[PDB]
């Protein structure tokens, strides 16, 4: 069964994986339009 | 609507903040001795 | 006083061993060539 | 033996302030 | 005690004398560089 | 030259291993005699009557102490602000029941390291040094005379300035929080700052010269032998050193001017330390930490705790303790 | 090329504010942690957890102020908001203590996040890492006091609460209970960290006075110049100056940096060891040889057994308050007093 | 209390004021 | 330098504090009636002056069980009537 | 050096020194193991907290009997 | 709408701050 | 046998003789009453 | 059993001092140069 | 100052160690049940 | 405490033999 505390425990760690991936999705959103000059 | 920079002299702007500081601060001193906190 | 009985020789060897261990380093370096 | 034990101690550390300022490695201009 | 108090206040006049007579014997000279600074 | 020239040379040289001076003249006799008299009392002096209620305090290591309780103890409280030397005493016996040796003590300490200040002032000027090492360590000579004679002062009695010792030093402070609540006092505030501040900026610029180290050395050797005493050129790369500060935080939170940063490392602690002196120096006349004692009320009048008064309950405690057999009335007033 | 190499280029570029994949962790989480301080001191109260008045809605000022410790009932719960105590209910959260765990958690992984920023820079722009060596003591203090700690004890209600006045209660609290200042882990505490100030001192005066004249001007600070190659002050006349006052003196200026370095932060170490040791209760509370003597013979008094009285008073009239949780009812009658007072 | 606070402005204003009528008559600042 | 304008070039010219003459006191505006309505109260649970005890109560409604602290809380505040 | 019965058995072992596969290689799939992983502690260390409370996981010292 | 990381930097502090400070001027009229 | 190349001389000046033996006295000092206790 | 409580500090330092001044003095032999 | 010519080297070889340390021990050995008593 | 002193000793002695044997200053002839 799922307790109360198990759902608490999903609602966690789907809360930090989409913090964490629209951190990077972003991050690496702005580092490929905002490139350093080189060649 | 010029980002001009220097058209308000630093000088003005350093002393109304200042200023502003001072104000805020002292407001809360007199909250201090008024209504909550103040032991009466 | 009811000291410790094992105070006196734990504070000597606290002394003695890393004492002992610079003073022979500083020795054998004074006795390198110069 | 507790107090020989810290004057001991204290008597090590005051011959040792001596060795370190009228015994030092003197310093030296290259 | 008595003779203890006098020693003591003669040892003491002794080394105060030894500053004051001390630092008026030409201090500002005492340096390595300007000395005539009267 | 006559014998007193000669004398003046000699006092004055600076040629002498360890530097005399004029202040020398009374700092090492008066040193000399607070040291003596210091480490015989420590190790072998009787109880003394500290709170004079006839309750004499063990401080030295023969009377069954060791060195971390152990003390020069203050001199009694019957005796108050009056001069005790030896003399003034019946016998020996008695100007150590009395704690006479605490007086002998902390005077000639006091006028020993304000002559090691001038003494400082002093070798500085013979070198063609700039003068203010000695205002620098003024900070923590002011600090010594909070403790030892202006807190005295104001309470009427050397039987409250700091004893001679570690666990005494903590019954000091105790007592002192009870008394003046210095936690909450913006000076001793001002004082931990200066500390704690001190430490960091220590650590700090410590990190930061050795992080930036120009490569003289191989891997087997001590980088320390990288430097010569004496050499011209500078030993580290201030450049990268401001270069790295200045991206940990941003460009101009770091100092690109070296007299600057050090200005800074000298001002910093000391400012703070000065501002603890005179946190102990005045609350000496009883002006004393920010009391928010039942600051808080709610509609009725009911009073809200805060941690201000979870501190006034430790200090309560501290207050009805202390020196359980010397007061008589209900306020303690000195 | 390569989605990693654009993101590290972008990371680490030269900006006013460095960001580097460190940041990816230290700002989010140094942001939260001050955000929750703030906003805890200014808004939220500490009734349902220590029947105090905490916020600055309440009446507090910048001195008692605290985001306070959650309920000792709270055991050492994480408190997460989505947890089983606060059931994803932001207020009730709020009300159980959950900002406390919020701030030491992302405060702890901030401190993580900015050791990792000192290695990053350190490693681009060509420097040894001992900056971020130094910042290991900062984080063996926040680490043993502000998590070991409490996890020793029996709840977080334990741990410092985050105020001004807050701290001074955990420091007499360890007077009290623990004889903290007869630790001699704590002692070398204090050694290190007034002897750093010392260092900063006089290492800072001594560069002051012993400045070589690079120009005209009285205020001597225009005379310095980044590039150059010569030390702005003499090392040999300081060593001279030092060594003729005190007997020793530096001649090395890398060994005295270096020791700058050692003494505050081998210092802050040794404390730290100290509080892991209170976090068991395992003081250095009495010398047994005093007790036995004390006990036998009641003339014997020492400045030792005289402090252990102050810590009974404040155990005694500080813990109906600070412990509610344990519903202490002492009557008039056995509180400790002396005469009087 | 307002009258207070207007004091206060009036006489905070004047300092800054000097400064900023010199500063505009190109004054011996 | 940075690639970034100078602070002090920015909050001397005319485009900041037409910006800033808005915003700034807007903000505080919104602070001050973020309490004055009385809504910070409510956000973070903390008690009015009138919220602290019942009329003759003199304890605190200290929490006491981990799990059912939330309930807890939530039965102090209906004992305020 | 010195060869030995032993040391000749065991050369091949010792013998791929600095050999690297190229680019990133396992790196992605490594990168999961330690999600998984992270998540696997962070369980744990919720079910010793008493933060994740599951159905016949008693955690107290009247765990069985 | 370009932004900077400088410019994200400064108004994470500076905006909440005035908020705040709003917040508790207010707070210095609550009575009891 | 042919020597081992790894060998390195190792060296303690007398300012390092004296820092040591300040530390390992002043350690003592500090911790002997606790060792008696 | 009822031992001299300063038998063990006493062979201990029998022991180390002696032994000890022979390390140093063999130590430095062996750093001097071949 | 100028050198001393009465300095000396001191030596003493690995077997004087090893003859040195037995001594030491053995007289240890056979002393320390006395020392007890 | 006294018996760890007996064996301590003897053990001693026996890591010495093994050094005095194995680790000896080996004979030369010059
Ligand atoms: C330096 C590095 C830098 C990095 C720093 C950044 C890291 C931040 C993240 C770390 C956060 C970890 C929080 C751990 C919380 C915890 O522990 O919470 C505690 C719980 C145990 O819960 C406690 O358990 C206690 C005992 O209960 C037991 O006994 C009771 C009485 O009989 C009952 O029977 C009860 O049912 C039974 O469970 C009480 O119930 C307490 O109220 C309850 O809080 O353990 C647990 O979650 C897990 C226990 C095992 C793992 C612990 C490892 C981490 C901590 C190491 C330090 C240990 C401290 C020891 C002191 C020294
Ligand atoms: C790096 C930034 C960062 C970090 C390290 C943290 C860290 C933390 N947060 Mg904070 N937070 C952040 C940013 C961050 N936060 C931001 C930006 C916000 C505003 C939205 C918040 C708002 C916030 C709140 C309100 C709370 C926290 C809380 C917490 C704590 C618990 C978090 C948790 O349990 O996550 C669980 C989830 C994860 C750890 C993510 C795991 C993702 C894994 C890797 C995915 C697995 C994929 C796998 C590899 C796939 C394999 C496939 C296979 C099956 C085939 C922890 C200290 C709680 C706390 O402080 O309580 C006291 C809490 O209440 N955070
Ligand atoms: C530099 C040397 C020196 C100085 C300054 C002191 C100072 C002190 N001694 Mg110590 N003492 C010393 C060396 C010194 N001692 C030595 C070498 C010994 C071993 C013999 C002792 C043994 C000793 C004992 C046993 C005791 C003292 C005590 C005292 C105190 C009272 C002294 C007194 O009453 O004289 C007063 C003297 C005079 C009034 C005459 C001075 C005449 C001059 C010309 C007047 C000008 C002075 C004036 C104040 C201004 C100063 C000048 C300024 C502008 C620069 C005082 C702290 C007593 C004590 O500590 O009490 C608690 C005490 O019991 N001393
Ligand atoms: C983390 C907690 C904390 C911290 C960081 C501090 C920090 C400080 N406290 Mg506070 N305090 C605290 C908690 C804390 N306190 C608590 C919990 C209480 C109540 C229990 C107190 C009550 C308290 C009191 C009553 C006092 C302090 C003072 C101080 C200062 C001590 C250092 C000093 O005086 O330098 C100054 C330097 C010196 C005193 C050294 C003088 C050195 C002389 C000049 C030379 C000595 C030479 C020596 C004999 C020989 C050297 C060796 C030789 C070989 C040459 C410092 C600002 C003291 C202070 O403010 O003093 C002004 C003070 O009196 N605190
Ligand atoms: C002479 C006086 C004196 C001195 C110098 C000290 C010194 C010390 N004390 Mg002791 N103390 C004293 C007297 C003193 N104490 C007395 C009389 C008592 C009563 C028993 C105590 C009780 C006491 C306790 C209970 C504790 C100490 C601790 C410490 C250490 C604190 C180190 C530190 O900086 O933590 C400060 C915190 C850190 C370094 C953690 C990291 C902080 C990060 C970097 C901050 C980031 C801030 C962020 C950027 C901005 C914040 C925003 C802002 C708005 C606020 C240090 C050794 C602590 C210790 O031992 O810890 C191991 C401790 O817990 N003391
Ligand atoms: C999950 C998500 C969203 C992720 C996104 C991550 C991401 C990419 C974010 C980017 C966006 C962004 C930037 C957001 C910002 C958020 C934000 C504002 C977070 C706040 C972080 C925070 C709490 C910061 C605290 C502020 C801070 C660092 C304060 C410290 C400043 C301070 C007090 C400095 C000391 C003062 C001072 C002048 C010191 C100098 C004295 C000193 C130490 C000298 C030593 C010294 C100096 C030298 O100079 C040189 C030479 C040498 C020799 C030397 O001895
Ligand atoms: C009869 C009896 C027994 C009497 C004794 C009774 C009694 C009470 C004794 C006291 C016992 C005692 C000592 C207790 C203290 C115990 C204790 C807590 C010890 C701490 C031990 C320890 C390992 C702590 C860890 C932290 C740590 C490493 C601290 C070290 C602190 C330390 C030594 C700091 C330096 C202090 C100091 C004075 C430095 C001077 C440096 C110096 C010469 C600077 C001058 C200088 C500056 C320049 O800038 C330049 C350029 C030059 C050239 C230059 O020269
Ligand atoms: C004018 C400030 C008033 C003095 C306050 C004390 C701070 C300065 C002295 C510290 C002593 C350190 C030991 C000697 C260290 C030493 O040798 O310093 C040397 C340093 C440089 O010497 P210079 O010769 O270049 O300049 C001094 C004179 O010659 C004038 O040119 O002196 C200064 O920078 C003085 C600066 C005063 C200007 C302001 C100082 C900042 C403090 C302001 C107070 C604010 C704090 C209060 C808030 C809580
Ligand atoms: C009026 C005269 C006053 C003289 C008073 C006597 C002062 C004694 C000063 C300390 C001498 C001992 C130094 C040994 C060590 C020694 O000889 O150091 C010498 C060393 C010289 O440094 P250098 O830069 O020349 O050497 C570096 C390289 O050689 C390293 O490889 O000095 C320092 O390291 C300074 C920092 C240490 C500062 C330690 C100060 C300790 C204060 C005292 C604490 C003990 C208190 C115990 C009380 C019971
Ligand atoms: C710039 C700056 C700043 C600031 C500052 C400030 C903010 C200030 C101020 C100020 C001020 C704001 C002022 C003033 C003034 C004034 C005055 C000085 C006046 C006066 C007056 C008088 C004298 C009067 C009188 C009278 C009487 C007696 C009676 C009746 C009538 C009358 C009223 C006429 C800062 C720090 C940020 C930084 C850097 C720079
Ligand atoms: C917790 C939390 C969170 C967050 C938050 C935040 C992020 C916040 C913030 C915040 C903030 C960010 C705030 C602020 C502020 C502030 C203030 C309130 C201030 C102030 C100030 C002042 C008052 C000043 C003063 C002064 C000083 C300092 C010194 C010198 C002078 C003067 C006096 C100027 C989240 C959602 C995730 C979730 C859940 C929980
Ligand atoms: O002598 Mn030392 O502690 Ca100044 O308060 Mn009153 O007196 Mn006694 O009592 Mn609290
Ligand atoms: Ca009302
Ligand atoms: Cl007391
Ligand atoms: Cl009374
Ligand atoms: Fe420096
Ligand atoms: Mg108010």
């Amino acid at each position: 069964t799922i307790t109360p505390s198990l759902k608490g425990f999903f609602i966690g760690l789907l809360s930090g994986a989409v913090v964490l991936g629209l951190t990077f999705a972003v991050l690496i959103a702005i580092s490929q339009i905002d490139k350093v000059q080189r060649s | 609507m010029m980002s001009e920079g220097g058209r308000i002299p630093l000088w003005i702007v350093a002393t109304v903040a200042g200023m502003g500081v001072i104000v805020i601060v002292g407001l809360f001193f007199y909250g201090a001795y008024a209504g909550l906190g103040s032991s009466l | 006083m009811e000291v410790n009985q094992l105070g006196l020789i734990a504070t000597a060897l606290f002394v003695l061993v890393p004492s002992v261990f610079l003073i022979i380093l500083y020795v054998q370096t004074e006795s390198q060539q110069k | 033996m507790e107090t020989i034990t810290y004057v001991f101690i204290f008597a090590c550390i005051i011959a040792l302030f001596f060795f370190a300022i009228f015994f030092r490695e003197p310093p030296r201009i290259t | 005690m008595e003779t203890l108090k006098i020693t003591v206040y003669i040892v003491v006049t002794f080394f105060v004398l030894l500053f004051v007579f001390g630092f008026l014997s030409g201090d500002p000279a005492r340096n390595p560089k300007r000395k005539d600074l009267e | 030259a006559n014998l007193w020239e000669r004398f003046c040379n000699w006092v004055t040289s600076t040629d002498n291993r360890l530097y005399v001076g004029w202040f020398g003249v009374i700092m090492i006799p008066t040193l000399l005699a607070a040291t003596i008299c210091f480490v015989i009392a420590f190790i072998a002096a009787p109880p003394v009557d500290i709170d004079g209620i006839r309750e004499p305090v063990s401080g030295s290591l023969l009377y069954g102490n060791n060195i971390i309780t152990g003390a020069v103890v203050p001199s009694s409280n019957a005796i108050g602000l009056h001069f005790y030397p030896i003399w003034e005493a019946a016998s020996l016996d008695e100007w150590l029941y009395n704690g006479g040796p605490y007086q002998l003590i902390i005077f000639h300490f006091l006028l020993g390291a304000s002559c090691y200040m001038g003494r400082q002032w002093e070798l500085s000027y013979r070198l063609g040094m700039r003068p203010w090492i000695c205002v620098a360590y003024s900070a923590p000579l002011a600090s010594a005379f909070a403790v030892f004679l202006i807190y005295p002062i104001g309470q009427g009695s050397f039987s409250d300035g700091m004893p001679l010792g570690i666990s005494g030093t903590f019954n000091f402070m105790i007592v002192f929080q009870a008394e003046h609540n210095i936690l909450m006092h913006p000076f001793h505030q001002l004082g931990v700052a200066g500390v704690f501040g001190g430490a960091l900026f220590c650590a700090m610029h410590g990190s930061l010269v050795t992080s930036s180290l120009i490569r003289e050395t191989t891997e087997t050797e001590s980088a320390n032998y990288g430097y010569k005493f004496g050499q011209e050129e500078e030993t580290y790369n201030i450049v990268a050193a401001h270069g790295y500060f200045g991206r940990l935080i941003f460009q101009y939170a770091s100092f690109n001017n070296s007299r600057s940063l050090h200005f800074f490392l000298a001002a910093w602690p000391v400012v703070g330390v000065w501002f603890a002196a005179l946190g102990i120096s005045t609350m000496a006349f009883n002006l004393n930490g920010f009391n928010f004692n039942h600051s808080v009320i709610d509609a009725k009048g009911n009073v809200i705790n805060t941690w201000a008064d979870i501190i006034n309950r430790a200090n309560l405690g501290m207050e009805v303790m202390h020196e359980r057999n010397a007061h008589n009335f209900p306020l303690d007033l000195a | 090329r390569g989605w990693f190499d654009i993101l590290d280029d972008w990371l680490k570029r030269d900006r006013f504010v460095f960001v580097g994949w460190s940041g990816i962790l230290l700002f989010p989480c140094a942001y939260l942690a001050l955000g929750g301080w703030l906003t805890g001191t200014t808004f939220v109260t500490s009734w349902y957890t220590h029947g105090l008045a905490s916020s600055y809605l309440e009446g507090c000022n910048f001195l008692t102020v605290a985001v306070s410790t959650p309920a000792n009932s709270m055991g050492h719960s994480l408190l997460l908001l989505w947890g089983p105590e606060a059931q994803g209910d932001f207020t009730r959260w709020c009300q159980l203590g959950g900002l406390w765990t919020f701030i030491a958690l992302h405060g702890a992984f901030g401190l993580i996040g900015f050791m990792l920023r000192q290695f990053e820079i350190a490693r681009l722009v060509g420097v040894r890492p001992y900056n971020a060596i130094a910042f290991s003591a900062p984080i063996a203090v926040f680490v043993s006091v502000f998590l070991i700690y409490p996890l020793g004890q029996s709840s977080w209600f334990f741990a410092p609460s985050f105020g001004v006045a807050a701290i001074f209660r955990f420091l007499l609290f360890f007077q009290g209970f623990h004889n903290w200042t007869l630790n001699p882990f704590h002692m070398m505490g204090v050694a290190g960290v007034l002897g750093g100030a010392l260092l900063c001192a006089i290492h800072g005066a001594t560069v002051e006075n012993t400045l070589f004249q690079d120009g005209e001007g009285a205020s001597t600070f225009r005379a310095f110049n980044p590039t150059q190659a010569e030390e702005t002050y003499s090392m040999v006349t300081a060593n001279r100056f030092w060594s003729q006052i005190f007997g020793i003196a530096f001649s090395n200026k890398r060994w005295l940096h270096f020791f700058m370095l050692f003494v505050p932060v081998t210092g802050l170490w040794m404390s730290a060891i100290g509080v892991v040791g209170l976090a068991l209760n395992l003081r250095s509370y009495d010398f047994i040889s005093q007790e036995i003597r004390a006990a036998e013979d009641p003339e014997f008094e020492t400045f030792y057994t005289k402090n252990l009285l102050l810590n009974e008073g404040i155990r005694a009239w500080m813990a109906p308050q600070d412990q509610p949780h344990e519903n202490f009812v002492f009557p008039e009658e056995v509180l400790p007093r002396g005469n009087a007072l | 209390v307002i009258a207070q606070l207007t004091m206060i402005a009036m006489i905070g204003i004047a300092g800054p004021m000097i400064i900023f009528l010199l500063a505009v008559r190109r004054g011996n600042l | 330098t940075t690639g970034e304008r100078p602070f002090s070039d920015i909050i001397t010219s005319v485009r900041y504090w037409v910006i800033h003459s808005i915003t700034i006191p807007a903000l505080f505006i919104a602070g001050w009636l973020f309490v004055s309505t009385g809504l910070a109260y409510d956000v973070f649970g903390t008690p009015r002056p009138d919220s602290y005890y019942a009329q003759e109560q003199r304890s605190i409604p200290l929490v006491t069980d981990r799990f059912e602290a939330k309930q807890q809380v939530e039965t102090f505040l209906e004992q305020l009537k | 050096a010195r060869r030995t019965w032993l040391g000749d058995i065991l050369r091949p072992l010792n013998s791929e020194y600095g050999k690297v596969a190229p680019g990133w290689g396992t790196t992605p799939l490594m990168a999961v193991f330690m999600g998984l992983f992270l998540v696997f502690l962070l369980i744990i260390l919720e079910i010793y907290n008493s933060t994740l409370i599951l159905d016949g996981v008693n955690v107290s010292w009247k765990a069985l009997g | 709408p370009i932004f900077t990381v400088r410019w994200v930097a400064v108004h994470t502090l500076a905006v909440p701050t005035i908020f705040f400070l709003g917040a508790i001027a207010a707070m210095q009229f609550i009575q009891r | 046998m042919e020597p081992n190349p790894n060998r390195q001389p190792v060296e303690l000046n007398r300012t390092s003789l004296y820092l040591g033996l300040l530390l390992i006295l002043v350690l003592a000092l500090l911790f002997s009453s606790y060792f008696f206790n």
